[PDB]
RNA sequence: ACAGCUGGUUCCAAUCGAAACAUGUCGAAGCAUGACCUCCGCCGAGGUAGUCUGUGAGGUAGAGCGACCGAUUGGUCCUGUCAAACUCCAAACUUACAGACGCUGUUUGACGCGGGGAUUCCGGUGCGCGGGGUAAGCCUGUGUACCAGGAGGGGAACAACCCAGAGAUAGGUUAAGGUCCCCAAGUGUGGAUUAAGUGUAAUCCUCUGAAGGUG
RNA sequence: UUGAGGCGCCCAAAAUGAUCGGGACUCAAAUCCACCACCGAGACCUGUCCGUACCACUCAUACUGGUAAUCGAGUAGAUUGG
RNA sequence: GUUUGACUGGGGCGGUACGCGCUCGAAAAGAUAUCGAGCGCGCCCUAUGGUCAUCUCAGCCGGGGACCCGGCGAAGAGUGCAAGAGCAAAAGAUGACUUGACAGUGUUCUUCCCAACGAGGAACGCUGACGCGAAAGCGUGGUCUAGCGAACCAAUUAGCCUGCUUGAUGCGGGCAAUUGAUGACAGAAAAGCUACCCUAGGGAUAACAGAGUCGUCACUCGCAAGAGCACAUAUCGACCGAGUGGCUUGCUACCUCGAUGUCGGUUCCCUCCAUCCUGCCCGUGCAGAAGCGGGCAAGGGUGAGGUUGUUCGCCUAUUA
RNA sequence: UUAGGCGGCCACAGCGGUGGGGUUGCCUCCCGUACCCAUCCCGAACACGGAAGAUAAGCCCACCAGCGUUCCAGGGAGUACUGGAGUGCGCGAGCCUCUGGGAAAUCCGGUUCGCCGCCACC
């Protein structure tokens, strides 16, 4: 199914699992990638890719983008490099498809996503000033598997 | 006090603005009134800030107008005057605008209409798709900026 | 639901409250004499025989209270609003 | 006190005094109310009546101004109650006030207890206040007879300074007599 | 609404903030009013008795009698007059 | 024959001017009762479409949850997220009443009362707020203005987009929009960008153009 | 070396004859910032007249005079003169 | 001889959104739709009703998952049943007493916002009689919002009115009210087929074509995990992401029901390019030959047969 | 108000903590069961009778802010959201300008350890 279905936010907030049953497991399978045992104090880069545009992110394509950044990392830093990256957002909105024709049309549950609006953190990455330019690559490809267009914000980092 | 003239028509305008401008003596485009600056009357003219220009006129401005468009209650009458001097409290025009700046008086209270029926303005006004801040002609209006307009639709 | 067969409670003949007597009222007989009786068989006959070729409606889930409530004391009963009620039994 | 959320009780529901629920059946009669109230040494009774900022005592007495007119006895018995009750009746009467329904507080109506006979007091002095006879003491033992009676069983004097030995349920006839009186400086 | 009974879409209004919980202070469901007077109509959440319709929240009426400790209160209703039987527990004076 | 269904129903003008909704209905292609339109008689001084202020009503937006609740990360307190059927909070705004100003009414009688006569109960579109739906020139609400029943000016044409509400006739000045020609008015002025004929396309079924990329 | 912004370029495939309405336009007849002067409705102003409502006079709803910035569009339909 | 209902993204099947209650939808007054989301009611209770007295609960801790003692503990317990709300010297618990779950008659709100409309419901009175309490007071059933039913007829309750000249008896007719059901729930007594069909109409509503959409379908692009003996990018190419087309399918119900003649085929004309061949090219896991992949490009060509009505597709021999 | 009684507002009053105060005065704790009355068992409580003792509880007075709460300044923020208008921008979801309104979290510093009414009373 494309996105082009899910990606707007034109529809209320359903996330009441008190309410809603049968919702599919989260494809996401890491929040805390990395070194995780580490804090993000211990290091003097932080880099963020920043949403652009207010949307819904489902999480076949968190897990996608969070997949081809952290799967970079480990192929550049090394299984256990120090670095460590977050993925901030949960797919906490639930999605239906109407698959009888527009009767009784309220759709059958389908999947999840994450509601992010434009300006916000998808994804912070920590690392030394040797591997920014591996954190920034990671980020590339992973702006390439989700909606909106990004920006790769350097905060905490001036060896510029 | 403030000088309101109505640059936008009734067509696809809210009832609750048009009725506004009706309790403000304006049914016509083009058609002036002066209201006091009160608690009141702010309120009223910030709801019909959309559909028109208002703002303090200068004492020479008002005096152009009011001998240029005043009419009596009732009737053709031209305002001058000898008009003024033989029907209102003031021996001329100067005399009444002022009153009617510093809000002593009003145009009724003196026999007049309530409404000065402007003529369109001579070389054009700016556009009534935006406000003064804009480029246009509606809203708030500078002394200079209301006199501006009212002197060309004298 | 249970009930008392004896309870005090408001006379409407003697005006004042004393232990009254509940029954269930028990059908009366028809005599086949009544009016509806006479228009039965004046009115029946070839074909249909309108209201009269009508058959018995059906049964509500649950009936109301079909009670009679006796004066213990001047012996004179009176009628009350009845509940809807699945069963009900008297204490005694 | 643990959040914004906590419910924190009327503040003379905390300090136990005030029943909301039966002053509330109290305040729908309309009537003003006759507060009975006692303490380890006294007792008092008041006519209040209800106020925009917090209510009115239009008359009261207390059984330590009982001495005032001749009280030589202790203060926190049945004698006592009685007659702080007609006392403050008596000073009602003297405000306009006609009519009273009964607050005993937090007390318990036990029969023949206190607050009853403080009621007795009040009705007699000529407040119309709803009552009920067979809830009030026998006059006798509102006289002070129990007491005299348990002081026949002296070998040891009950009262320890001198008010008298054996007692005097007759000295409370002498002070409802002087407050029954039409004279006396109320 | 899906149902249309009295209490429908009643949650807010007739639900109290957590601390104006509990039995309400006796002084108001005993307050008198005169003919005349205008009160405002609010039911009072911890106050079972004496209420009106939920959809009269808000009135302001006035005061034309009353019936047993009940008061009958005259208000409008769009454009039409009702009369509406409520106690002082849930009025209050105007101004 | 009957039909709640289709068709048709013939002169002029002046005043007012809808409803396409609610309740009931073997009712949904129909009725009745209300809403709303109109006419007549009565009453006799107030009325309230706007704003301001005062006294009240309210939990939507937003926000937040070591405030409930239920969702939702990781580490040896800290650290990562949410809610149409959550709320420690909380608007704009809507609304009851009153006063004030405004406007209106007391020969144009308002507000209101009583009575006669209807038409109407297929609606549509724009904007704002919506709920459903991949979406729709979709379905179904809501507030408002418009089309319907609204001319004239503009928009190439074009029910509802812009100006604009209009007796006749006449002169004048503007509005929207436009001033190279077609075509009334500038091949106007100061300055800068663009080399793609990008563009010369407010809005839109209608005018596409995206993620990504560009020494 | 690196950050930001403006315009454009690539990404970009459809059926009878291409298009911004057309012609055609490039220090513009495009785009953005300003500004100047004009054209252009039945709107607005103004002369005369008509209708309708109201006022004065009147038997008149016949004349005469006066008022309308706060009268003049209209399907179904109600009312009225011809 | 008749009936065989309505609702409905046409109709039928399914379902009941056909009578009711709650949260949300509902846009912080009120009102508000869909075959909208979550889910309930057609009872049950003589106490699970009423009053009064005494009393305070869940849960946790400490001392001897039963019991006993103490402490913390505004409420998470309990209160018949959905949901939301209410409640702590109580509306909950225990105990005791009691029958107000009473008769009669109203005021008002609701049902039906505004704004007419019945049954039903509720709030608040009065009259009468009672219960409990010291008393104020409470009790018009259950803390609140669901638990309901017309006329005609019958049975039932107490008294009274009445039946054709008149008296007696019988048996009737009536005033007030209770009970008996119509759930299609503001109430008919009610099954189907028609391709043998017929009429009135409707594009108010389906099939076919058109139109909108594009989930489906076709094609492309971005990123490039992966494999390809090593080598992402000769070649193949997942995930995810962005699109174009209008050939399929589905959706919608705008257009036509006083008719726009169906599928397939045929014949004859024009066109599109996302190119199968042919021309000119680039790369190669390009020695050559034969290929594979890609670019420009629509001038021309793209044929004959066996099964099948087939479109499509399978198969044969030819073919650039 | 040198300690009381009835209240109104119902946390600005809650939670927690420190200090001070009572010869025939006040409130209490306290002492005690013949009586009125009482415990499904206990004069514990309720009720009644009373002063030998005490200020240790409670209570009243003075005060502390750590927690909870109320309000205020500055910061967040004229941000978020929003009523009215636009031939403003954007393929579009959406954004911007003008006009009229305007939060919440949180941080920091103050405030708050009740206020008020009637009666009685060295
Ligand atoms: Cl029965
Ligand atoms: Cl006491
Ligand atoms: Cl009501
Ligand atoms: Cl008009
Ligand atoms: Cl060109
Ligand atoms: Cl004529
Ligand atoms: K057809
Ligand atoms: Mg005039
Ligand atoms: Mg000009
Ligand atoms: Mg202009
Ligand atoms: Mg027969
Ligand atoms: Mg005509
Ligand atoms: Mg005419
Ligand atoms: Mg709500
Ligand atoms: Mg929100
Ligand atoms: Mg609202
Ligand atoms: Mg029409
Ligand atoms: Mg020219
Ligand atoms: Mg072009
Ligand atoms: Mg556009
Ligand atoms: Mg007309
Ligand atoms: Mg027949
Ligand atoms: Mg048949
Ligand atoms: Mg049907
Ligand atoms: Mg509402
Ligand atoms: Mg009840
Ligand atoms: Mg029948
Ligand atoms: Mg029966
Ligand atoms: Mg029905
Ligand atoms: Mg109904
Ligand atoms: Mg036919
Ligand atoms: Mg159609
Ligand atoms: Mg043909
Ligand atoms: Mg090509
Ligand atoms: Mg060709
Ligand atoms: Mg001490
Ligand atoms: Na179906
Ligand atoms: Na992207
Ligand atoms: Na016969
Ligand atoms: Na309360
Ligand atoms: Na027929
Ligand atoms: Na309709
Ligand atoms: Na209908
Ligand atoms: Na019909
Ligand atoms: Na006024
Ligand atoms: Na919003
Ligand atoms: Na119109
Ligand atoms: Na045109
Ligand atoms: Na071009
Ligand atoms: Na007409
Ligand atoms: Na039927
Ligand atoms: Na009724
Ligand atoms: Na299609
Ligand atoms: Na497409
Ligand atoms: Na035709
Ligand atoms: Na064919
Ligand atoms: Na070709
Ligand atoms: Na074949
Ligand atoms: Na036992
Ligand atoms: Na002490």
């Amino acid at each position: 199914k494309p996105a082009s279905m899910y990606r707007d936010i034109d529809k209320p907030a359903y996330t009441r699992r008190e309410y809603i049953t049968g919702i599919p497991g989260s494809k996401i399978a890491q929040h805390k990638m990395g070194r995780k045992q580490k804090d993000a104090d211990d290091y003097p880069v932080q880099i963020s890719l920043i949403v652009e545009e207010t949307v819904q992110l489902r999480h076949g394509s968190l897990e996608a983008s969070r997949l081809s950044a952290n799967r970079h990392l480990i192929k550049e830093l090394g299984e256990e490099g120090d670095y460590k990256m977050t993925l901030r957002k949960f797919p906490h909105q639930v999605l239906r498809e109407n698959k009888d024709g527009m009767r009784a049309a309220f759709g059958k549950i389908v999947g999840t996503a994450a509601r992010v609006q434009a300006g916000e953190q998808l994804f912070t990455a920590y690392c030394n000033v040797e591997d920014a330019e591996h954190v920034k690559e990671a980020f590339r490809r992973a702006y390439n598997k989700i909606t909106p267009s990004c920006r790769i914000k350097v905060e905490r980092g001036e060896e510029l | 006090m403030h000088a309101l003239v109505q640059l936008r028509g009734e067509v696809n305008m809210h009832t609750d603005i048009q009725d506004t401008l009706e309790m403000l003596n304006i049914h016509h485009v083009n058609h002036c009134t002066l209201v006091p600056e009160t608690d009141a009357y702010r309120g009223m003219v910030a709801k019909v800030n959309d559909f028109v220009a208002f703002g303090e006129p200068s004492q020479e401005t008002l005096e152009t107008v009011l001998a240029t468009r005043a009419e009596p209650l009732e009737g053709d009458a031209d305002v001058d005057d000898e008009w003024v001097a033989e029907h209102t409290d003031y021996d001329d025009i100067s005399g009444l605008a002022f009153a009617l700046l510093s809000e002593e008086t009003t145009l009724r209270e003196q026999g007049l209409s309530p409404t000065l029926r402007l003529h369109p303005p001579r070389g054009g006004h700016d556009g009534v798709k935006h406000p003064v801040k804009e480029g246009g002609q509606l809203g708030k209006h500078d002394t200079e900026g209301i006199d501006d307009l009212l002197e060309a639709m004298r | 639901m249970q009930m008392p067969r004896r309870f005090n409670t408001y006379c409407p003949h003697c005006n004042e409250h004393q232990e009254h007597e509940v029954e269930k009222v028990r059908s009366g007989r028809q005599t086949g004499m009544k009016w509806i009786d006479r228009q039965r068989e004046r009115n029946s006959g070839i074909g249909n025989d309108g209201k009269f070729s009508k058959v018995p409606g059906g049964d509500k889930p649950t009936k109301k209270t079909d009670l009679k409530y006796r004066c213990g004391e001047c012996g004179k009963a009176h009628l009350r609003e009845g509940w809807r009620a699945g069963r009900l039994e008297f204490q005694e | 006190a643990t959040g914004p959320r906590y419910k924190v009780p009327m503040r003379r529901r905390r300090e136990a005094r005030t029943d909301y629920h039966q002053r509330l059946r109290l305040l729908k009669s309309g009537k003003p109310r006759l507060v009975a109230r006692k303490s380890n040494k006294h007792v008092r009774a008041q006519l209040v009546t209800l106020g925009p900022n917090g209510d009115d005592t239009l008359a009261s007495a207390h059984s330590s101004d009982l001495a005032e007119y001749g009280w030589e006895a202790p203060t926190g018995n049945m004698p006592s109650a009685y007659l702080t009750g007609l006392l403050a009746g008596l000073r009602a009467q003297e405000a306009g006030v006609e009519e009273a329904v009964l607050d005993i507080g937090l007390n318990s109506p036990t029969p023949g207890s206190k607050v009853f006979a403080i009621q007795e007091g009040a009705i007699d002095a000529g407040l119309d206040i709803p009552h009920n006879d067979d809830v009030l003491a026998d006059w006798q033992r509102t006289r002070g007879a129990h007491i005299a009676e348990y002081d026949e069983q002296l070998e040891e004097p009950l009262y320890s300074g001198d008010f008298d030995a054996a007692d005097l349920p007759e000295h409370f006839d002498e002070l409802r007599e002087t407050l029954l009186d039409g004279d006396i400086e109320l | 609404p899906s149902s249309n009974g009295p209490l429908e879409g009643t949650r807010g209004k007739l639900k109290n903030k957590p601390r104006d919980r509990g039995t309400s202070p006796p002084q108001r469901a005993v307050e008198e009013f005169d003919d005349g007077e205008k009160v405002h109509l609010k039911i009072d959440p911890s106050v079972p008795n004496g209420r009106f319709h939920p959809r009269f929240d808000g009135q302001t009426g006035t005061v034309e009698g009353k019936q047993g400790d009940a008061y009958k209160v005259d208000i409008v209703d769009g454009g039409k007059e009702k009369t509406i039987i409520v106690t002082a527990a849930h009025l209050r004076r105007q101004e």
